[PDB]
């Protein structure tokens, strides 16, 4: 009798560790374009100007 | 004479109760596949990705 819902809740276990990691890795992703980003173009900032002749 | 009924009823309870015990070796035959599936799967999906390089 015990054995049958043993498996049944270890499903959900599996399930519900992948949802989550599906947020860690996804986010990781959103992050990681903005980070490049900021970077590049604080650079080309600094660096770029004119001046008077 | 009591005891003939008593033979009877015992091979029925004997059949009843093999009935019984056979449903559950099935049923755990079932989940078996279906539980090791869902894991192998679950795990390949997490560990794998591609990355663009440039």
């Amino acid at each position: 009798a015990i054995g049958i819902g043993t498996l049944i809740i270890f499903i959900a276990m599996v399930l519900v560790a992948a949802v989550a990691a599906a947020v860690l890795i996804n986010t990781s992703g959103f992050l990681q374009q903005k980070a490049m980003a900021t970077g590049k173009e604080s650079t080309e900032q600094v660096a770029s100007g004119l001046l008077c002749s | 004479a009591i005891g003939i009924g008593t033979l009877i009823i015992f091979i029925a309870m004997v059949l009843v109760a093999a009935v019984a015990a056979a449903v559950l070796i099935n049923t755990s035959g079932f989940l078996q596949q279906k539980a090791m599936a869902t894991g192998k799967e679950s795990t390949e999906q997490v560990a794998s990705g591609l990355q663009v390089i440039r």
